[PDB]
DNA sequence: CATCCGTGA
């Protein structure tokens, strides 16, 4: 997943794991 | 001043063409040299002569070497004249019309020093006949293509 | 114009009006990109025009201290050890300090791998430097870039030239009847539809009590109740069709900050600024020629690409010297047939159906006791019908507009409605379209790739793969290379992969083309949705491995190669391609650029008031400018009938252009132009 | 060098059929079996809802009081329905359902001779204190014809004109096995794909499609 | 030698071009013409004395100016400058 | 012909309409049938469709650069609400499909509709009056299309086979007719060389002097091929009457066709004849099989391989400077040399891995469109990107776009292409200045004579003597003399006249000069040539357009200003050049000129040069 | 509006004005009747070859102008009629100075050769001919190679069959307005044949066979159409 | 040949 925040669509993500800060 | 009035045409040409050239751009002689020549058509007053002619002043050639050509039969000094070349901006500004000079650019400048010389204009220009709604003189617009009568041949009857 | 539209539109970085500088006085050193932009403007969203450079957008991670600076996210490392604690730094901050790049590989306690590293250094300089050096590093690698750039999928294949545009057309979306969410994302796609506030979102936790198609009850945890109402078909600023509709069903189980319920060009709180179409990359008979679009009939028979555009139409009642504005029923010399639409009061009926020259508001006014006409005298003795002192100054449909009577506004002096001193009754009707898509409407994707549509073929004319599907769009393989924006072409592979669904090899373990690619993503459903962000996400291997991966349809066959290609059958002739042609699933935007709008043309019409020339704009419905340039063309042919022509009886010739009507009707011959009476302002203006 | 009278075989599946035309002249399978998926594709004649009429409702943009989609989302649902009428000539249906609970395409009324093939179609989520009350109309027709004509007719300010997609085909396509073996051997097999909406059969498709193209190649026979 | 020149091209303009002096000549001359023919059926509902009419069968509903670009083409006019 | 929407023509004949209305008495008067167009009545669509009928409008497309910015066509009503236009005329509007709008006027005086039809019909302006060259040719599908079926593909299936054995000979055909249900049964390619008998087309005049010794061939006359069964069809358009050309159709090809039909055979068939090649081009343009993937898109093999051994020439560089003894001036110069020297090899790694099937490739080297530096820059790597100042950067972008670039380096791209845009912004403003500069200085040059009668005129160096003997063309052969017209008999070293004065250089007279051996013609110019107003036209000479004289009358000045202005934009001395020397500026360099001819006294000091020049003649 | 059929002529080939048809049935119609005339009309052609002075392929005929290339081309634009479908075998022999021609063909029973004008070799003095003739009958067109084994393999030379009856077809699709619509179809079809067979009466013969086809499928139920 | 004001882009 990319944002696992508000209760969203599942959309997997090619990443690099990204936790500095949400936008 | 050194090779005349020939010369420098010549070199503005190719000079100008070495530009286009480099960058893939291929015009045809013709066209810049019909701009060149309208660059070399002024000569200025070295001496004043008879004429009416103000010294320091860019006069056509045709207008040079008819006052001189006028005065000659007069008796009096003809103007001496040398050879000028002009950038296109003043040599548009320089033109006989005012119509045309004040449509062009400093239209402030143009008709200060018209008003004063008491300049008339003959409509007679492309510019000129535009503005005032008359057919251009050019292409259909010359006498020559306007005024034309058809009529059948004497062999075309009707039936 | 979107959901995006206003989010764009409400953080601008504008160096213009009063305090800033002029257009003119702006040289070339203002416009360009500086390096102390990183992080906190964007250097890609600026417009194409003459105001390029001198306006740009925010970068996401930015934001403004308290003096009126911007300051921007980093990472905080200690020593060679990444820490989560973050400080923000202004321009000349940073500068004195050294900052790594984003994507540097970390150690995962937080330690560097390479002793050297990439390195950002005041003045727009960098160079390798020792891990003991190193003060702060990047918070992402998306931090440069703006809202709307970050949503363009594989940006860094894309040249800033068209990258430029397709981060500016986005701007331009369209709202359709209804949204999908893009086959290919960015994961922006989700905080920019949330953050837009033209979606809702639930205030507080709860479940949802009641749903209707005008509101949604939310039954909190505490024992109140919220009700949030639906924005239904109401007209936006530039007459897209703002509507909203509620996602969640009666009974659902809601937390706080999700989105119950979106708005238009959005689909499930995701940005839907187009649809996900079945894209073909080859030149086809020459109607996609110089970027040209050619479209499917599905398109127009399955209102794909349809929308809606509502237009707001006022008039007014004046007090006059004459009498009074009266709107009534009863206009001076029309039908019952042409009045049919109406109600008792002079309104359009709402549900009615108007199209151009029609009457949405019947007002008359008390024309002036002039001595009327002689001959209209004696025209009014034989019939013997006297004169009405009542001119029409109806509200007719403007040319062009048509469609469904959607809604009427009535404020009346009378009902103590507050009015503008000098009005009586005001009447809004408000008239919406179900404009589908046609030639000359233009479509874009993100990628700068712009364009009309040529023509939209019948379906079966449509070239379509082996199990008789046809293709949507066929767009141009000769305006894809120079354009250097083949992030499109990639976003067409990835389409495929995503629609068709996959399987990564995992028998004789894990390969090593997808050792990077995480978990979550070695297996995919048909119609699966992911994420490529901008600086991340997919690599080339990647994808190529994924076209390999192409899991087969119904029939169990699979219908791409591993290039991305396949074989198709030519709709007209039957026979099959010669060659395999590249296809996939691209996402297709519609822009406001209507030809629906944009059309325009005059006989006769308004004329200037002063200069006497017709008036300019569709608007006023006036006559194109036969400009200075153009004289020069006309000049040049060496067509002085058709340029005088132009510029007298075509133009300001008072008593000509009267006199070319009347020699038109009558089937004679174009009279002799005059005086053109400009000339005679020119002359009175000297004097 | 051979000459036989040519077949036309089936292998069947309920909504979609292959069927099997062999032997070929050399060359000949691609733009035959393609004449007939463009025959199918737009000029099979099949039937659909023309215009609808809702209770409280003058025109296609608003909402019904309790419902939970607006009139252009179910006008939009209600585009997939799928209709086989036999009156030529134009038929009333009926819909109405109050209450809480969801609305189906199995709660519309059809009259004699029109026959509803997806009950389980989801139109409209009829939340509590929400009354629906619809009048459809369904014609026969082919292709597809758009909404907009219905209007100008005379059709009063109650009648909301919806788009017709007449054609019951779903989708068609073909494969050729052309066996190019050096000898008088050399034939091409057409292997025909035609699915259906459940309106008509797959069969009953592919034979209006014949006796279209026949009756037009039948005037390249006659004689001047 | 060349293929039948359809609707506005025809007629073909370089044998046209043979019955004039220059491009810009040939359109005063048409013209000119073409404003005889359409005074002809005007005046001729009211007035004797018109110009001569279409030296050539007239299409039907043909515009006056490519009946006179026709006949200029069957040589059925006269040029003067 | 271009479609013109119902909607825009109905109200752009309005009155027109309205006049019809009342003739067949649809409405009884003039103020009722203007209700009836208003109210659009189905009426109007029959009577409109009659009123268009051969009534040329005009479509305009700015900016109006050149006289073919505004050009007229047959109105043709379409259904829809956008103007329709023809491929071709593309290339003159500069107008794509990315959203360009055009504006259109309607002639209505009889002069003016006269005017459009023969002055301004875009079937009438073909060439470009700047160069003569054809712009109304094919030019991206339809270029990359006839390409594709005059290529000769070597093994493809079909091709001709010489007899061997028990077989006879494999690859001759009687007629194309025959050749046609080949490739239909799939028995021959369309690209394939092969041997047919053809009865309907000229053979080349190499070939035709040798079958038939010129005896005038025939529609019948029969004659054997080595070519390919699309060059046949191909020259089934050109059509008969004009010699087979066996050849592939690189762009270049099709220009030189196309000029040859502009010099020789009518207007009407060159209109013609294009426009067969288009539907052709368009058609095989589909079957063509061109189309852009990841896997067509190839990065070279050697593609690390080479970065590593400049990368390795570069380090070294680097410590050559660590140690000072390079000058910083000298390291970037030589670390751009490098890079330069990179990049180049990398394109080489390109063309010779990639296949002529390479779809990137097959469009690149047809002359359809795009450069190879494009396709470098996509598969390759994009190279050195400009600085702020304008200088080329140390650091190279050793990426390509199919790889994806690293974000540091996007970033300084992105830079370079801003501000390329913001000048392509700014170069337009000021050559749409030059140019009206240039319109008001030659408004009053008009060809108003047919001749000016003077024996003035200019020399032209028609070709230079190569040191080994024999000749070389001048390159500016093209430009400066294939217009003129003679102003002094050109004679050989005979007494032998081989072009009269009063004469128009043409192609094959230039030939007629070039093999007699003289290298020096003689030419009226337009400076030369005197004469009250304006200037003649003999002197002028050939208009660019026509290809033949020029008509007394046309404003030459304005046409001149044009063609001057209208590729101003693709420049880099550069466009301020252009300027300095138009506007008679004493310019930047300033270089000096000799005063007198002599012997030159070069003494040069360190500090300063000085140049001393002893008169050739006495002198001081 | 019911379609009608136009014909503008030439003796050899004509064309062929189909309108109005139903929107998008012009390129339905289009390349399906195309290879119909080429493929799915029976003639008759000639499938080899044999020549008395010849044991290789390179040297030519003693006492003849034309190479052996060249007069297999002639003797392939030889139409000929066969009214038996299994081979016929037909002799041409000629000596001495003049031209050999079609007429000097010596046909079988009810084999008829419709060209006998046509070139086919000039022989000069001393020249000497004879060649024999294998007939076949069939439908479109068949390769060299696939004859390869039909004539005696003392000189038996494999000839390109040219069975089909009809030379080459083209075909353009216009638009036709109709009422207000624009969009119906005009079909504009060109057609050459042989000296066998009108034009004309080719195209009834290729549009009877197609009804044939189409009969399947319409056998099943005969359900809707209107004309 | 280099500055100061006014005029354009
Ligand atoms: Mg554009
Ligand atoms: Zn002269």
């Amino acid at each position: 997943s990319n944002n696992s925040v508000p209760g969203a669509p599942n959309r997997v993500s090619f990443a690099k794991l990204r936790e500095p800060l949400e936008v | 001043r050194v090779q005349g009035p020939r010369e420098v045409q010549i070199h503005l040409v190719r000079e100008v063409q070495e530009v286009y050239r480099a960058q893939g751009v291929s015009i045809h002689d013709k066209h810049i040299e019909v701009i060149v020549r309208q660059m070399l058509r002024r000569v200025t007053i070295i001496d004043s002569g008879s004429t009416e002619f103000l010294p320091g002043s860019l006069i056509d050639r045709a207008e040079f070497e008819a006052e001189n050509r006028r005065v000659v039969a007069e008796g009096g000094e003809p103007a001496a004249g040398r050879p000028v070349l002009m950038g296109i901006t003043k040599a548009s500004l320089a033109t006989d019309s005012w119509l045309s000079a004040a449509s062009f650019q400093e239209t402030t400048r143009v008709l200060t020093d018209a008003a004063i010389n008491c300049r008339s204009d003959k409509l007679n220009g492309l510019k000129e006949n535009v503005i005032i709604g008359k057919l251009i003189p050019a292409g259909t617009g010359i006498n020559r293509y306007r005024n034309i009568a058809v009529q059948p041949t004497e062999e075309a009857r009707a039936a | 114009n979107n959901p995006l539209s206003g989010l764009t539109h409400k953080r601008r970085l504008s160096a213009l009006g009063p305090g800033g500088l002029s257009r003119e006085r702006a040289g070339l050193e203002v416009r360009d990109v500086h390096p102390s932009h990183y992080g906190r403007m964007c250097p890609i969203e600026t417009p194409e025009g003459p105001n390029i450079g001198l306006i740009g957008s925010l970068s996401v991670y930015a934001r403004v201290n308290p003096f009126g600076f911007i300051e921007t996210p980093y990472r905080k490392v200690v020593d060679g050890v990444v820490s989560d604690e973050i400080v923000y730094l202004t321009a000349d901050e940073e500068d004195r300090h050294v900052v790594a790049q984003a994507n540097s590989p970390i150690d995962a306690d937080g330690r560097f791998v390479e002793p050297r590293v990439l390195v950002r250094r005041k003045a727009g300089e960098v160079e390798y430097v020792p891990s003991s050096e190193v003060d702060y590093m990047d918070v992402s690698p998306r931090q440069m870039v703006s809202v709307a750039t970050a949503m363009i999928p594989f940006l860094e294949h894309d040249d800033a030239n068209r990258a430029l545009m397709g981060a500016n057309m986005q701007r331009q979306a369209v709202p359709l009847v209804r949204s999908e969410a893009p086959l290919v994302g960015t994961g922006m796609e989700l905080r920019a539809a949330i953050d837009a506030g033209d979606v809702v979102v639930a205030e507080e936790s709860g479940v949802i009590e009641e749903v209707s198609a005008d509101y949604i009850t939310v039954m909190h945890d505490n024992g109140t109740r919220r009700t949030y109402r639906m924005r239904k078909f109401a007209r936006s600023n530039h007459g897209t069709c703002a509507n909203q509709c509620p996602i969640v069903d009666a009974g659902d189980r809601v937390e706080a900050g999700q989105v119950i319920a979106d708005g238009p060009c959005t689909d499930d709180g995701e940005m839907a600024l187009g649809k996900n179409l079945l894209v073909a990359i080859m030149p086809w008979e020459g109607h996609n020629y110089e970027d040209a679009i050619i479209l499917s009939n599905r398109l127009v028979e399955e209102d794909v690409l349809t929308s809606i555009h509502i237009e707001e139409h006022e008039i007014d009642a004046r007090d006059t010297k004459l009498g009074a504005e009266e709107i009534t029923r009863d206009i001076p010399n029309i039908s019952d047939e042409v009045l049919a639409d109406l109600d008792e009061r002079g309104i359009v009926r709402i549900g009615a159906e108007v199209r151009d020259g029609d009457i949405l508001v019947g007002k008359v006014t008390p024309k002036g006791e002039t001595e009327l006409t002689p001959e209209e005298r004696l025209l009014r003795a034989i019939f013997g019908e006297k004169a009405r002192e009542v001119r029409d100054t109806s509200l007719k449909v403007p040319h062009g507009e048509s469609g469904k009577v959607i809604g009427i506004r009535v404020f009346s002096r009378e009902d103590e409605d507050e009015l503008p001193a000098g009005v009586n009754e005001l009447v809004r009707v408000y008239v919406a379209q179900k404009r589908k898509i046609s030639d000359g409407d233009k479509l874009a994707g993100r990628h700068g790739n712009k364009g009309v549509i040529g023509k939209i073929l019948p379906v079966e004319d449509m070239p379509f793969l082996a199990d008789g599907t046809p293709v949507d769009i066929i767009l141009n393989t000769h305006g894809v290379p120079r354009r250097m924006n083949i992030g499109q072409i990639l976003e067409t592979h990835l389409g495929w992969c995503a629609h068709s669904g996959w399987k990564v090899d995992a028998a004789k373990g894990v390969p090593d083309w997808a050792a990077r690619l995480p978990d979550e993503l070695l297996e995919a459903q048909p119609n699966a949705i992911v994420s490529t962000p901008v600086f991340d996400g997919a690599q080339e291997a990647e994808l190529q491995g994924l076209l390999s991966c192409t899991l087969p349809n119904r029939d169990g066959d699979v219908l791409v190669d591993a290039d991305g290609k396949a074989m198709l059958f030519d709709g007209r002739s039957g026979e099959p391609f010669p060659y395999p042609v590249t296809v996939g699933y691209m996402y297709i935007m519609k822009l406001h650029h209507l030809v629906d709008d944009k059309i325009h043309a005059r006989s006769t019409g308004p004329y200037s008031m002063i200069t006497q020339q017709p008036l300019g704009g569709k608007a006023q419905f006036g006559g194109q400018r036969f400009g200075e340039m153009e004289c020069w063309a006309m000049q040049a042919y060496g067509a002085a009938y058709t340029l005088q022509e132009l510029l007298t009886i075509k133009s300001d010739d008072t008593v000509g252009r009267v006199k070319v009507y009347e020699a038109i009707v009558k089937g004679e011959n174009i009279p002799e132009p005059g005086i053109p009476e400009s000339f005679k302002v020119l002359l009175k203006e000297l004097q | 060098i051979s000459q036989r009278p040519t077949l036309s075989e089936d292998v069947l599946t309920d909504n979609r059929s292959q069927f099997v035309i062999e032997p070929l002249e050399p060359g000949f399978g691609y733009t035959l079996g393609n004449s007939l998926r463009r025959t199918l594709l737009s000029s099979i004649p099949g039937a659909a809802v023309t215009s609808i009429r809702i209770d409280g409702v003058l025109h296609e943009f608003t909402t019904v009081p309790g419902v939970k989609e607006d009139v252009t989302e179910i006008i939009l649902n209600l585009k997939s329905l799928v209709v086989s009428s036999e009156e030529d000539e134009p038929v009333t249906m009926y819909l109405r359902k109050q209450g809480p609970g969801e609305v189906t395409a199995g709660d519309i009324v059809p009259p004699a001779g029109v026959t509803v093939h997806n009950p389980g179609m989801h139109i409209a989520t009829l939340n509590d204190k929400g009354k629906l009350e619809v009048e459809l109309v369904v014609e026969r027709g082919r292709g597809y014809v758009p909404a907009v004509q219905n209007r100008a007719s005379g059709a009063e300010i109650g009648r909301i004109p919806v788009d017709s997609i007449y054609s019951p085909v779903l989708k068609v396509t073909y494969k050729v096995d052309a066996t190019r073996v050096e000898q008088r051997t050399d034939f091409d097999k057409l292997i025909l794909d035609v699915e259906t909406k459940n309106s008509i059969s797959p069969r009953d498709a592919l034979a209006s499609a014949g006796k279209t193209l026949v009756e037009l190649f039948g005037l390249a026979r006659e004689l001047n | 030698g060349y293929d039948t020149p359809l609707g506005i091209t025809n007629p073909p303009i370089d044998e046209l071009l043979d019955r004039v002096s220059s491009k810009y000549a040939l359109v005063i001359y048409a013209a000119k013409r073409a404003r005889q023919i359409n005074d002809y059926y005007n005046q001729l509902g009211e007035g004797i004395l018109e110009y001569v009419g279409p030296l050539v069968e007239p299409g039907l509903q043909e515009k006056p100016l490519s009946i006179a670009l026709r006949e200029i083409h069957a040589d059925l006019l006269e040029h003067t400058e | 012909q271009c479609g013109l929407p119902k909607l825009m023509a109905l109200e752009l004949f309005k009155p027109f309409v309205m006049k019809r209305l009342v003739d067949l008495n649809h409405a009884q008067n003039i103020k009722s049938a203007k209700r009836m167009v208003e109210r659009q009545r189905p009426q109007v669509w029959d009577v409109l469709e009659e009123v268009i009928a051969e009534h040329p409008v005009l479509l305009n497309r700015a900016p109006t650069l050149h006289r073919l910015g505004i050009q007229a066509f047959e109105p043709m009503l379409v259904e829809g609400k956008a103007i329709q236009l023809h491929p071709l005329v593309c290339e003159a509007f500069n107008a794509d499909f990315d959203g360009d709008q055009m504006a259109v006027h309607l002639p209505l005086s009889a002069e003016a509709q006269a005017e459009a039809r023969i002055l301004m019909l875009s079937s009438n302006n073909i060439l470009s009056p700047a160069s003569g060259r054809p712009l109304a040719m094919p030019r991206l599908d339809m270029v990359t299309g006839l390409y594709y079926l005059t290529t000769e593909v070597p093994g493809d299936t079909g091709e001709y086979q010489p007899a061997s054995g028990d077989h006879p000979e494999t690859g001759v055909y009687s007629s194309p007719a025959e050749a046609i249900m080949a490739a239909d049964r799939g028995v021959l390619s369309v690209r394939a060389k092969i041997k047919v008998r053809l009865t309907q087309l000229r053979p080349p005049v190499e070939i035709e002097a040798e079958l038939f010794g010129h005896s005038g061939w025939q529609p019948g006359d029969a004659w054997m091929a080595e070519t390919t069964l699309g060059r046949v069809m191909f020259n089934e358009l050109l059509p008969l009457g004009y010699p087979f050309v066996n050849k592939q159709m690189h762009k270049k090809v099709q220009a030189a066709i196309i000029n040859d039909l502009a010099e020789r055979y009518p207007m009407i068939v060159v209109a013609q004849t294009v426009d067969k090649l288009k539907d052709a081009g368009f058609y095989w343009a589909t079957r063509s099989g061109v189309t852009v993937s990841m896997a067509d898109v190839l990065v070279p093999p050697r593609k690390k391989e080479i970065l590593d051994h400049y990368e390795e020439r570069a380090d070294k560089v680097e410590k050559q400077f660590q140690r000072g003894a390079l000058n910083h001036d000298e390291r970037n110069e030589a670390l751009v040399e490098i890079w330069k020297e990179a990049t180049d090899e990398v394109g080489q790694a390109l063309r010779e891995h990639y296949p002529d099937d390479n779809p990137i490739i097959t469009i690149v080297d047809s002359g359809a469109t795009g450069n190879f530096t494009q396709t470098r820059t996509l598969a390759g790597m994009k190279g050195l990107v400009t600085n702020p100042k304008g200088e080329f950067i140390p650091r190279p972008v050793k990426s390509s776009f199919r790889e994806g670039l690293t974000v540091l380096e996007y970033f300084i791209n992105t830079h370079g292409a801003r501000k390329g845009l913001a000048d392509t912004a700014l170069r337009t403003a000021d050559s749409g200045y030059l140019t009206r500069r240039l319109v008001d200085v030659s408004q009053d040059v008009i060809v108003r004579e047919h001749d000016c009668q003077t024996e003035r005129g200019i020399v032209v160096e028609l070709a230079e003597r190569a040191p080994d003997g024999t000749l070389i063309r001048d390159p500016y052969i093209e430009t400066s003399a294939y217009a003129r017209t003679l102003g002094t008999d050109a004679v050989d070293e005979a007494g032998n006249v081989i072009v009269e004065r009063g004469q128009d250089l043409g192609d094959p007279e230039i030939d007629a000069l070039l093999a007699a051996g003289i290298t020096q013609v003689k030419v009226r110019s337009v400076l030369t040539c005197a004469t009250s107003t304006g200037v003649c036209a003999t002197c002028y000479g050939r208009s660019m357009a026509t290809g033949k004289l020029v008509d007394i009358g046309e404003a030459v000045g304005i046409v001149a200003a044009q063609s001057i202005g209208e590729p101003g934009t693709q420049l880099t001395g550069g466009l301020p050049r252009v300027q300095e020397l138009f506007e008679a500026r004493v310019p930047r360099g300033k270089a000096p000129i000799a005063d007198v001819t002599g012997r030159v006294r070069l003494e040069d000091g360190e500090r300063f040069y000085k140049i001393t020049i002893v008169p050739d003649d006495g002198g001081e």
